[PDB]
């Protein structure tokens, strides 16, 4: 097979700035080479065909250049919408094969966790399990410490998180971490706490409640 | 115009599945059409393409004598018959629409993918709970609710808040694998303080291969 290494693998720049993603085949595919854009979840879009030619329907911002074994997309400028894993693709050779993707996030200004705690739903607790989750909306970067306290003893091994991928309009994230305890356990203690740490936070903050 | 896929689900490894594609808006005999999958945290990857006529089929070497891809014309309808599934074959299967019908791509048309879970894991519906906003003298202008997703398999589930009317703020997190082997997720959305004893807030949950559907209504207290 053609095979088609593209770098970097991921790629953090502000709004309004330029950015260039290479494609690199490993024998020519002359011009035989398209640039798609994936967005979380949606359908592939494709961009450019035959290295240099930019798709109908697509902004003037997105173009392509190269030949034979190297070739470049390039987004003038960037825009919050552009979060995606970018793809090249050549048609010179079967199979058909794909780069292994750039991977493009919109790094926007610091913004700070709003923060809010759940307790465990009454119909849940009959089931035997009970579930506390910690949420924090909205904030950039992505890196944040949640902490769980249980009677103000750190907990250990009993949580998940997950992240949203980044807005589209406004390139935040959302996180959420789910405490999952025994109803006895659960039963058995008084304060719940979420401690968040974060660039956006002077010092970190606490979200608590009181079982009852 | 539109690729509309069907055909998704839950497969038992060593079985068979079709999937179909479903053109709209345009004329299928035009058009070469192909099949292009995403595994799990991986990128894509070219399965089989069909041209104008159903001997016209190409196919990547791990599918040779397993998949095969062909078309109706008369139906608007592409296919592909898997065979002999196994778990490097779970995957979000999109059908592509080539820009003509000699060559097949650029693919100027993706359809919105359908994704084969290749396991032997038994089909579970979730269980929703509420995530229910504080009402208090206490709290802040801005209530945060949600519905609580727990143990289903296989993926995916779809969540959306008052049939669809209310989709500002949400937020639908990506499952988490439990240590259990079922899937849970939650899905969120902040509203006004104000809102929130005038206003119902219920959560749309679905998960297709249990044929669960399911509406939770999240009120304070």
């Amino acid at each position: 097979e053609i095979v088609l290494t593209q770098s970097p693998a991921t790629l953090s720049l502000s709004p309004g700035e330029r950015a260039t993603l290479s494609c690199r085949a490993s024998q020519s595919v002359s011009t035989y080479l398209a640039w798609y854009q994936h967005q979380p979840g949606q359908a592939p879009r494709l961009l450019i065909y035959e290295a240099s030619n930019r798709a109908t329907g697509i902004p003037a911002r997105f173009s392509g250049s190269g030949s034979g074994t190297e070739f470049t997309l390039t987004i003038s400028s960037l825009e919050p919408e552009d979060v995606a894993v970018y793809y090249c693709q050549q048609r010179a050779s079967w199979p058909l094969t794909f780069g292994g993707g750039t991977k493009v996030e919109i790094k926007r200004t610091v913004a700070a966790p709003s923060v809010f705690i759940f307790p465990p739903s009454d119909e849940q607790l009959k089931s035997g399990t009970a579930s506390v989750v910690c949420l924090l909306n909205n904030f950039y970067p992505r890196e944040a410490k949640v902490q769980w306290k249980v009677d103000n003893a750190l907990q250990s091994g009993n949580s998940q998180e997950s992240v949203t991928e980044q807005d589209s309009k406004d390139s935040t994230y959302s996180l959420s971490s789910t405490l999952t305890l025994s109803k006895a356990d659960y039963e058995k203690h008084k304060v719940y706490a979420c401690e968040v740490t974060h660039q956006g936070l002077s010092s970190p903050v606490t979200k608590s409640f009181n079982r009852g | 115009v539109q690729l509309l896929e069907s055909g998704g689900g839950l497969v038992q490894p060593g079985g068979s599945l079709r999937l179909s594609c479903e053109a709209s808006g345009f004329p299928l005999r035009d058009y070469a059409m192909s099949w292009v999958r995403q595994a799990p945290g991986r990128g894509l990857q070219w399965v089989s393409t069909i041209g104008g006529n159903d001997n016209a089929a190409n196919y990547a070497d791990s599918v040779k004598g397993r998949f095969t891809v062909s078309r109706d014309n008369s139906k608007s309808t592409i296919y592909l018959q898997m065979n002999s599934l196994r778990a490097e074959d779970t995957a979000l299967y999109f059908c592509a629409k080539s820009v003509r019908l000699s060559r097949p791509s650029p693919f100027d048309l993706w359809g919105q993918g359908s994704l084969v879970t290749v396991s032997s894991a038994s089909t579970k519906g979730p269980s929703v709970f509420p995530l229910a906003p504080s009402s208090k003298s206490t709290s802040g202008g801005t209530a945060a609710l949600g519905c609580l997703v727990k143990d289903y398999f296989p993926e995916p589930v779809t969540v959306s808040w008052n049939s669809g009317a209310l989709t500002s703020g949400v937020h639908t997190f990506p499952a988490v694998l439990q240590s259990s082997g079922l899937y849970s997720l939650s899905s969120v959305v902040t509203v006004p303080s104000s809102s929130l004893g005038t206003q119902t807030y219920i959560c749309n949950v679905n998960h297709k291969p249990s044929n669960t559907k399911v509406d939770k209504r999240v009120e304070p207290k």
